[PDB]
């Protein structure tokens, strides 16, 4: 009985689905650091005793992971590292996964690797991974009307879907107002794409759909409430976690 | 019920991402719906079932779990998979993948399947062992040996009736007479209106329908005060079987001697009284008249 | 079926295509869409048939597999090769790579391989057991039996000869049926097509007329050079009668005992083929196809 | 015959016990051998039959007939209704004594995990090593030796049947006769024929005999029994060529020497009575015609 299995360790990196340990004969994840505790950035403007806080900055966040990659040969080594960093350097955003933290998704892309070994054959070494949005999304959620959720931290939603009764659109929560005049009264869907465009019924219409002092900013808290006789809305967001 | 939404691939590599978590005690509630996609594009498998595969931990052989999935759209490649009792039998982290195949005649002859996904499975306060009785139980194991002391109890009881009916009755010639008679007698104290007589006196000239019924622990009757009884707010009602006789404004009520009750008579301001004694109440319901007065049949 | 799109390079590594993930127990599902380059550009195996070859485990030496590709486009350079169960084997990390080559009786002609592509098989419910290879002793115990059935062959006929040579010897007085049976044996070794048995290779699909002719002193063939023989331009023409027989792109051709002629196979680039052995010639003419290859039958 | 040898408790859940597989579809008895304990000592079931009880998988009760009452060891066959389910199945032994004629209770074994696996894979297990040029010499030899063989075996019973079955002296003879009557009437060798002609080619002759022809019967015109001519059967020919000259060489049976007619293009007669022998030539015309001497 010989069967040369891929290892997946208990903090495995999953860089667009797939497993750099499973694609590169060799590989393993060590460690990987940064994603357990967050810092803020802070805008402060001192006085005689004390002093203010000015803004509350969130800033992106890197992720370094320390690897190991091993093999006898020098030019398979090389051939194998060729591999690595093809699939690693990006022109766009990734999808990464943890082996520790399945539920949660990050959204990066590979930045700085650090200094690498010309000998021994078996490399030790790290490389970062920077983050635009710090937060990790879990599973996607289509709520109806309001979110009642437990949420760790205000969610900015992915569609919202409006189906209007009387003639006019005012969506409202008491901070948020989201308006529309001269909207397709009676019974027709609105789709407002967060991470895109509008919609109206099936065809774009981006440019006529909200009106002046509309709102597309919005940010859902734990208990967000948009229920009203004169709409039926249903709001699709991703929990985030820092 | 409650569903859990995966987009299973065929071909992406991804091996465990992908986790749906169960609890133990989770008979006919937790459900997987999937979608399958083949490069990009819903597969579909037409003509080949469903089956999910569950690889278990330290519960492996060559059929380590498979189940026919019974909900399922081929043409668009969505499937519905209700967890059974043997999928959350197994308490931890193991993984899953749904099968799909078509076979001849016992044989197969194509099999293909989704990437492996994470199926754990909670501990429930079901799975959890606990010390009873000085021994370490677990639900299914108590639970199974209570009903069995019910169910064979019960057949016991039946059979320790039916063999003691047999000695009296079919070992002896005038025996068989001893058990009917005995038999026939409760049947006409409790179903026969003749033990017990009321009078209720009333305004009409007239023949009143009055209906009875029975009933014990009634709002404001029980012992303890209110709602301190078994069952709120009265508990059994029975329809009280009865023999009407009538007279000039009286009303003879005759009922079974079971339902005899000698306690304090209450008439309410319509054609209503009541007899009570502590628990147990008695009620006389008249239509077309108007009760004036209550009393025990004595002359 | 599950499809696994890759481009695989004869002068490239292969190590930039994705991971290619397969199932342990998928029967004939999953199959490997595979695009050759050579140079950049696409590789035209026309006239070649593809293998696919999995490379044994260093360690145990075991897992061969050199498999026949069934679906596959030459002239593009696709092949679809659906793993077997000697493809799935191992679970874990798999070396394999496609060789294509072109085959006549036994010997190789041309061969060029892929370089070496690495594939990974997922754990199944399922683990078919293998049997270690025999294929020596298969062959082995083949051949054992078959000089088995010659030695014990020998006895059993020497034994029947002898037990019957009384009435052997008895058959024919003198040898008045002899002479007559060697009087027909002239005739069937002459005008019968039943002896000598000669192979036609083709490039029409279907069954092409043959037609075969005997002659002596044609020119170039004379023995003292060119007009040295008897008759200018060749001798008796004798047509040859034949027994055709049809196999896909192959035409056997029997002919009577009389006409053997192991000499020079000459073929003219067209439907025609000739057999010379000093002044005999033996003509092959051919009817709507062109001849490829000729040889004299063996088995 | 497999058999698993494990240790059951009474008081103790029974789930640390060893990994007991079962073959679905298996041809060999398979056996469990139980040793009943209770507070970790064997118990003596002395007068109480156990009872193989399998739970319903969302309930079926096998009296154990293989049984040591006073060593606390039990011997349980495993049934089609204990190989029912492919995979974990729970069941646990219940004593019984009979009272009455029906069977109560008295103590059981706490319940114990059994997996069932399916027998999927068949006997004939594939090679670990795969070899296509290997097992085509294997067909290619298995079939010379096959193919070998039977004509070989055709050949031995042939001489069998004739030689020791009836009577040598007569089947020989009989056979002999009926095949020189074949190759007389349908191998072209006895009767030879020449065609002159004025190709310089080789071309086709057809040769085809036919009886009572028109202008040919023996009582005149239209006499014979069918007019126009009876059977028309194609002569099987044997054809030799030379400069302007066509050998057609023909059966024995088909010899006719007759009167010799040239027809005004590529045909030719020989009629002797109402016997006709055509000869028709193709893509040439016949000078002459006469039969070969030798």
């Amino acid at each position: 009985h010989y069967r040369n299995l891929p290892f997946i360790p208990t903090s495995a990196m999953s860089y667009d689905g797939a497993w750099l340990e499973e694609l590169i004969e060799g590989y393993q994840t060590l460690a990987v650091e940064g994603r357990e505790m967050y810092s803020l950035s802070f805008e402060t403007q001192d006085m005689q005793v004390g002093g203010v806080i000015t803004n509350v900055k969130y800033p992106p966040r890197e992720l370094t992971i320390k690897y190991k990659l091993e093999d006898r040969d020098p030019r398979v080594l090389q051939e194998k590292f060729d591999t690595l960093k093809a699939f690693l350097i990006r022109q766009e955003d990734v999808p990464i996964i943890f082996n520790d933290d399945l539920e949660y998704t990050f959204y990066g892309r590979f930045k700085t690797a650090d200094n690498v070994a010309g000998d021994t054959n078996s490399i030790i070494s790290s490389f970062t991974v920077l983050c635009s949005d710090p937060f990790k999304h879990g599973k996607i959620q289509s709520v109806k009307n309001k979110v009642i959720e437990v949420l760790p931290y205000p969610v900015k939603p992915d569609k919202l879907s409006f189906k209007l009764l009387t003639e006019g659109l005012l969506a409202t929560d008491g901070n948020y107002r989201l308006k529309s005049s001269q909207a397709k009264k009676g019974d027709f869907l609105e789709f407002d794409f967060q991470t895109g465009d509008t919609f109206l019924n099936g065809k774009v219409n981006n440019n006529l759909l909200d009106l002046d002092s509309d709102f597309k900013n919005i940010r859902l808290t734990t208990g967000t409430d948009f229920s009203s006789s004169n709409y039926e809305l249903t709001i699709q967001y991703r929990k985030a976690v820092l | 019920m409650t569903e859990h939404f995966i987009t299973l691939s065929t071909t992406e590599p991804n091996n465990n991402i992908g986790i749906v978590k169960l609890r133990h005690a989770d008979v006919n509630s937790q459900a997987i719906v999937a979608q399958i996609v083949e490069n990009g594009q819903p597969k579909n498998f037409e003509g080949l079932q469903p089956f999910f595969c569950l690889m278990a931990q330290e519960a492996t052989g060559q059929g380590v779990s498979e189940e026919s999935v019974v909900s399922f759209d081929a043409k668009n490649g969505t499937l519905k998979y209700v967890a059974s009792d043997n999928a959350l039998q197994f308490v931890g982290r193991n993984e899953a993948y749904f099968s799909f195949r078509k076979q001849e005649g016992g044989r197969w002859i194509e099999q293909f399947s989704t990437r492996t996904f994470h199926y754990i499975v909670e501990k429930s306060i079901y799975s959890q062992p606990f010390k009873d009785s000085n021994y370490w139980w677990t639900f299914k194991e108590l639970y199974r040996i209570f009903n069995k002391y019910i169910e064979d109890g019960k057949k016991s009881w039946e059979q320790f009736v039916e063999a003691n009916r047999e000695i009296l009755e079919s070992i002896d010639p005038g025996g068989v007479l001893l058990a009917k008679v005995i038999d026939i007698e409760k049947i006409v104290n409790e179903k026969v209106p003749a033990g017990f007589k009321f009078v209720l006196e009333h305004d009409s000239e007239y023949q009143p329908e009055v209906k009875v019924t029975s009933y014990k622990n009634a709002i404001g009757t029980e012992t303890d005060g209110f709602d301190s009884g078994p069952v709120f707010g009265g508990g059994t009602i029975y329809n009280v079987p009865v023999s009407l006789s009538y007279d000039r404004q009286k009303v003879y009520v005759e009922m079974p001697k079971s339902y005899t009750l000698a306690g304090d008579i209450i008439l309410i301001d319509d054609g209503t009284l009541l007899v009570i004694k502590e628990t147990q109440v008695l009620c006389f319901k008249m239509s077309d008249a108007k009760i004036t007065k209550g009393y025990v049949f004595v002359a």
